[PDB]
RNA sequence: CGACUCUUAGCGGUGGAUCACUCGGCUCGUGCGUCGAUGAAGAACGCAGCUAGCUGCGAGAAUUAAUGUGAAUUGCAGGUUGAUCAUCGACACUUCGAACGCACUUGCGGCCCCGGGUUCCUCCCGGGGCUACGCCUGUCUGAGCGUCGCU
RNA sequence: ACCUACUAUCCAGCGAAACCACAGCCAAGGGAACGGGCUUGGCGGAAUCAGCGGGGAAAGAAGACCCUGUUGAGCUUGACU
RNA sequence: GGGACGCUACGCCGCGACGAGUAGGAGGGCCGCUGCGGUGAGCCUUGAAGCCUAGGGCGCGGGCCCGGGUGGAGCCGCCGCAGGUGCAGAUCUUGGUGGUAGUAGCAAAUAUUCAAACGAGAACUUUGAAGGCCGAAGUGGAGAAGGGUUCCAUGUGAACA
RNA sequence: CGGUCGUCCGACCUGGGUAUAGGGGCGAAAGACUAAUCGAACCAUCUAGUAGCUGGUUCCCUCCAAAGUUUCCCUCAGGA
RNA sequence: ACACGUGCGCGAGUCGGGGGCUACGAAAGCCGCCGUGGCGCAAUGAAGGUGAAGGCCGGCCGGCCGAGGUGGGAUCCCGAGGCAGUCCGCCGAGGGCGCACCACCGGCCCGUCUCGCCCGCCGCGCCGGGGAGGUGGAGCACGAGCGCACGUGUUAGGACCC
RNA sequence: CGCGACCUCAGAUCAGACGUGGCGACCCGCUGAAUUUAAGCAUAUUAGUCAGCGGAGGAAAAGAAACUAACCAGGAUUCCCUCAGUAACGGCGAGUGAACAGGGAAGAGCCCAGCGCCGAAUCCCCGCCCCGCGGCGGGGCGCGGGAAAUGUGGCGUACGGAAGACCCACUCCCCGGCGCGGGGGCCCAAGUCCUUCUGAUCGAGGCCCAGCCCGUGGACGGUGUGAGGCCGGUAGCGGCCCCCGGCGCGCCGGGCCCGGGUCUUCCCGGAGUCGGGUUGCUUGGGAAUGCAGCCCAAAGCGGGUGGUAAACUCCAUCUAAGGCUAAAUACCGGCACGAGACCGAUAGUCAACAAGUACCGUAAGGGAAAGUUGAAAAGAACUUUGAAGAGAGAGUUCAAGAGGGCGUGAAACCGUUAAGAGGUAAACGGGUGGGGUCCGCGCAGUCCGCCCGGAGGAUUCAACCCGGCGGCGCGGUCCGGCCGUGCCGGCGGGGCGGAUCCCCGCUCUCGGCGGGGGACCGCCCCCCGGCCGGCGACCGGCCGCCGCCGGGCGCAUUUCCACCGC
């Protein structure tokens, strides 16, 4: 159960809130959990995404055990496109397939003076619980 | 609904005449709504028949002795082994029915030591039940904030709130109920009764004073007494083959005389 | 159309009653809200007692209820003058003032005046500064014993 | 067997009935409970690279500044000492509108002050600040064979 | 009685509306007192075209002629207020 | 002094008599719809609801269960609760579709014809010629009110003419 | 709409502006006109006005089963 | 809102509905020294007001019996009898206590009419009251209501719909 | 006349400020109907109602008695229950219809005029200083101006107040400055672990000894059907960072010398106002309850009220004709929320969508219809016919039988295929018959028990021994526990209750009063003890009997499996 009184447990205002999200917010929703590589080393569970990170895909039709990285994050879509995930059109071009942000595992992050910031914020707060739970 | 549904258009019948069927119609417009019917029951839009007020009875009043009177016919029948059967519980690994516990459970903080206790009680089987009983509701209830529907689960009682309260939240199935406190609601899902009840050992105790003996009367109620029954022996097989009434008949006439 | 037997009814409903209902469906919500600026008077004169002032014995008119006695509105000035209080200082330790009561008994004057009495013994006053306690304040351990007293205080009881 | 016509079934047309979905209504409850001459509500007209409507905004015109946030917006091209979103406390806010120079034609003014124009010399042009009613205190200028006083 | 123009006729193209319980051959009988349906008889044969006004108690509008309503309106007066 | 069934007792069994029906009244519905509290360790992408069906059936009946097809995501049984709960009509409302019917009709103001160009396609477009009409109170040339881009060039024959 | 008609120098016709607004206007007078509406215009509201008067009133089975008669009512198409 | 019927809890009592105290929970539980108050427990009269059995014995007083009767009354009790000889149970002519309820005759309370004899006090009369016989009352005569729910019927509400 | 005050009255684009308008759900003050009912209708009722007008606020209004009552008296206003469908009004008809008291929510009192005392002791503006300056605030200086004696300020308001004499008592309250939890923002647990389906899994099984892991977190939503552990989130008195005034301390600029009791002397009240007559409206208010127009028009041991008009006489209760004031209360407008036994695109607001939009009327105004491809456009490349619209191949998808108004696609209606039939319009009920349609998966028709036969195959029967379990017992009454919706006893104890009977305190050492004993009685609980009953709403051990199971033997004329006779 949840217990705050102000918090909205409506099935129709949650999607109301979910698809008409702010694009800052839009960020946050987006966040897909680091590879096990990275788990221990950051002790970070999930991170939203940007636009160069290494992506292996879980789910879906092209699932496996390929590294690729992400080309764009279209934020209107709930979309995010990867390099070598795409499929073919009839002209002969071709176009990257949309696979969501949940179905995504990062193995490799891109590192910056405001990504760098979060890991530690992330992982301060995540030390917390055990300290203050213990 | 709402008083204005149906009733802000502006309408006029058209009378008799002009082979119209003497509804109430739009005044006029270049538009599809004219002329088209505004009032009634029978036209598209407009009122509907009837239309429910808020002022509608809603809630009802018992009398104070008919409310502890059911309180006191739950708790009765949470007793009986085959009355609980009845209401699905899968209880019969459990030691003792009226099942009382240690205080010590009050003092739990961590839901691990509460899935602990119905494994060593053998009631965890009920709560295993509640997982195959979880399912989407059939319906309109699934976009009315009735999604997911489960069964019951055993009930809780509690003299006094130390943690147990929250440790035993995040089972599902599991109801928390003091015992100064109780409920009918929660007591007999459904209507039905007979629903699995655990009790700690103070929780057990209490329940000499809120109701009392037939020769005692309760010590936290100002003047309440167990009722009293309207007939003994139940068991009327018992009775029927006693020796005393058998005198006192007639031979039994079992041969079939047909036409 | 009346039917065979029944009663000649008057029912009140020729007017246009009907935008003029009153639901009582904020009724549970005011007890909470009644409940939580209760509680929140109390703690803002967490020393005083909840109830209020006190209130004097009070015979009842209208002699149905002549044989009872309630808590009435305020102490008269009569009552006051005999039990050596003034009346402008009265109000400031929680005593019911109002010049508008009469004493026509003397059984009811004294009564009030020995309730009165009963108060000024059980009132803990606290010094204006706790630097510098003053003549007609409470000792120092009432100090530390001071606590709220919940209900009416001195509940009057026929 | 014919053509045509009737019944039933399959398939295909018209049509959107039924079902399942819902960023919408309806009802109830809680907290707060705030408009304007420092120009309210409302209305008109304009503002995007490609924008008819909707939405946002006001010639700084799908927004300026500041803060929080942190790698986008996207339909198509274009270009970390902070892109985009949110907050919004600074700045700005065309024309009517209580609408305020007179009227509502968008026409005519009047006073003062600046720049071309003079070389203040009258103009002309452009720009800036005022010019609505009633009323309160106070100031100034006044009126009265009203009541007087001194020459 | 005859002549002319535009229709009506047919064809190329485009193309509705009123109306429609089911639909439509009659004689007599009875029936709610004038039947397309019922009874007894006369009988009866696809699909249609151009006219036609006997019938469908034909279509048009909950009869305005008459009466009732304790339903009204315009007007008049020696009706009541 | 070693042995058939039975008995949801709101169940089972045996005797006799009776069975019309408008208005109207009562009772029984394991008749039907929607939502809620319980309950079926219920059904379900190895196929839910809905819909169609020349199949097998059940119940006097309201209706219901299987077989086949389509469908792609929810649904039902039992115990109680509650209702905006069952249509053939109301010159009912909304929406859609028929016979009429390829029918009435495309008939007010004298009239069009030939050749060439273009085009896939010409009675209706363009050019030339012929024959006509408006006959200066015009079917001519410009205004006001009103209309508001209808005015001009290019292109189209999707919708209208 | 066609033919046939009355008048066509004056009580003639007509454009624009303006004034008279609903129990009111205006009327060479017809109960005529007042935006296709006139023996009282149009819009909204009271209003879902009332109707002893018409029309309709939604699933099954079983059981029982009528009355158009007394008296009274400004009662006679209705009620007690 | 009312009437009747039915189901439930309590019972001459019954009830919080208004008010306080302790996600679902706006629930639920508790408070009768929170039962104020609603209905019932007493009616009658316009009102002032009044306001619900008697008998016997002894000499208006002192003791006793003390809650009406008759008929019909489902049920329960006895046993003349009968299923060498006792107990159980059976039934049984006949004899009784009689539930509820019906009919009748009485008795008591209030108003009214008529007729009297009287007594008596804190202020002796135009005073206060009793008695007897008729009559009117929606009365008494060993309670039955209260609270909730359901169904039907009649209404006021838009009131089965146009 | 000159000159100078003062009173009235003007002018200002004078200096500094104020009002206009909108909203109007709730509130206040006016105005104010007719539909309807009375089975008609006229008083009434609808109804102080709809409509119209003005004015605010976050609440408004009302509000601290010229009150209610007749009691042993209560004591501001407002709201709920009750009073009560009552008193009362009403062609006494339909109908209308309060108030007192009581229980609650809340509870806060006060200020003027006048009477008088203080030397106008008062206030505004302008200029200067100092300090904060988005509310120009305070204090100091003004032979600076003005207002005010046609009355400002202090004391002082019915509960009395003012002055003087006598006692008592503390002298410290309050403005403008500074330094010492709410709102917002960012984060915090645990599987994408093995097999298996699907186009995709969030579907199924498993993860033993931690029946994976977290859980103070198994609400919700999204992610290619159904997810506690994929993600956002949720729980937490969880973590981190900012803003807000606050609560109290300290310093100074500060005003700040204050009252209470006794005695004496004084003083003191609101005018075209109350009230009366009349008229109209209104009310339950009835020989006017209330409001308003006109006329008359007051008094001070006075005036008002005491629900029938009046006279006389006792009382009872307040002090009108001046004003301020939060709380309980209302809230279909607005801001931000949470929730639903509600409705699901003809429903629900008219409007789920470029909805008060398209459109209509000159105008006041009227006012729609309209949701859904697919998980992802992957939106059909390319070839060919046609001028093209449109097709045929090919391709995407799980599926084009989802192909751009595209999910599911019913009926009316139409087109086509198959079958049957066809001069009394068509259609229907009963009874058959024929033809199709698929189905029975029928095509050699039942098996089940008991007995016999012979072929076989077992580790096999009965009876004994051991162990465990269960049932019953009238064990005629074995022994012991536990309970009583059983009783009795008590040099018993407690906890209470009682409408049964010494001490602490106060208003007049004894008499009165409230409270606490103690004793007595009654109830409950416990220590027990004695009976009764039970353990079949509720019990154990020993003994006896019986049954079952497991293991040893017993070992084949016993017992159990398999096969056929028609």
């Amino acid at each position: 159960m949840k217990f705050n009184p102000f918090v909205t447990s409506d099935r129709s205002k949650n999607r109301k809130r979910h698809f008409n999200a702010p694009s800052h917010i839009r960020r946050k929703i987006m966040s897909s959990p680091l590879s096990k590589e990275l788990r221990q080393k950051y002790n970070v569970r999930s991170m939203p995404i940007r636009k160069d990170d290494e992506v292996q895909v879980v789910r879906g039709h092209y699932k496996g055990q390929q590294i690729g990285k992400v080309v764009q994050v279209y934020r209107k879509k709930y979309v995010i496109y990867i390099e070598r995930v795409q499929r073919e059109k009839a002209n002969g071009t071709t176009v990257h397939v949309g696979i969501h942000p949940s179905k995504v595992v990062i193995t490799r992050l891109k590192l910056d003076k405001d990504r760098k910031k979060i890991l530690e914020r992330k992982a301060k707060s995540r030390q917390v619980g055990k300290e203050k739970g213990k | 609904v709402s008083e204005l549904a149906g009733h802000q258009t502006s309408a006029e019948s058209w009378g008799t005449g002009r082979a119209v069927a003497r509804i109430p119609r739009v005044r006029g417009g270049g538009t599809h709504r004219s002329g088209q019917g505004a009032f009634g029951n029978m036209c598209r839009g407009g009122r509907m028949f009837a239309p429910t007020k808020t002022w509608r009875r809603w809630h009802r009043r018992v009398n104070t002795t008919q409310k502890r009177y059911a309180i006191c016919s739950a708790l009765a029948a949470s007793a009986l082994p085959a009355l609980v059967m009845s209401k699905g519980h899968r209880i019969e690994e459990v030691p003792e029915l009226p099942l009382v516990v240690e205080d010590k459970v009050e003092g739990y903080k961590k839901t691990k030591e509460a899935v602990l206790l119905l494994k060593k009680l053998k009631a965890w089987n009920d709560i295993k039940k509640v997982y195959a009983s979880q399912r989407m509701r059939a319906g309109k209830g699934k976009m009315r904030n009735r999604r997911r529907i489960q069964r019951r689960g055993p009930c809780v009682i509690y003299n006094e709130d130390n943690g147990i309260v929250k440790a035993f939240r995040n089972i599902p199935g599991i109801t928390l109920l003091n015992v100064t406190k109780l409920n009918i609601l929660k007591l007999a899902p459904g209507g039905h009764v007979g629903r699995f009840c655990i009790w700690t050992e103070s929780a057990f105790r209490k329940l000499d004073d809120l109701y009392g003996t037939w020769r005692k009367a309760a010590s936290l109620k100002s003047n309440y007494n167990l009722p009293m029954h309207k007939m003994l022996n139940t068991d009327l097989s018992r009775i029927l083959k006693s020796p005393e009434i058998q005198r006192a008949l007639r031979a039994p006439r079992k041969k079939i005389h047909r036409r | 159309a009346p039917s065979r037997n029944g009663m000649i009814l008057k029912p009140h409903f020729h007017k246009d009653w009907q935008r003029r209902v009153a639901t009582w469906f904020n009724q549970p919500a005011r007890k909470i809200r009644r409940r939580k600026a209760r509680q929140a008077r109390a703690r803002r004169i967490a020393p005083r007692p909840a109830a209020g002032p006190i209130r004097p014995i009070v015979r009842c008119p209208t002699v149905r209820y002549h044989t009872k006695v309630r808590a009435g509105r305020g102490f008269s000035l009569e009552e006051l003058r005999v039990a050596g209080i003034h009346k402008k200082v009265a109000r400031t330790i929680g005593i019911s003032v109002d010049p508008r009561r009469r004493n026509k008994s003397t059984e009811s004057l004294q009564a009030n005046v020995q309730r009165l009495k009963e108060y000024r013994s059980k009132l803990v006053l606290f010094p204006r500064k706790p630097s510098a306690p003053k003549k007609g304040d409470s000792s120092a351990e009432e100090l530390k014993l001071a606590t709220q007293l919940t209900g009416p205080v001195m509940p009057i009881r026929n």
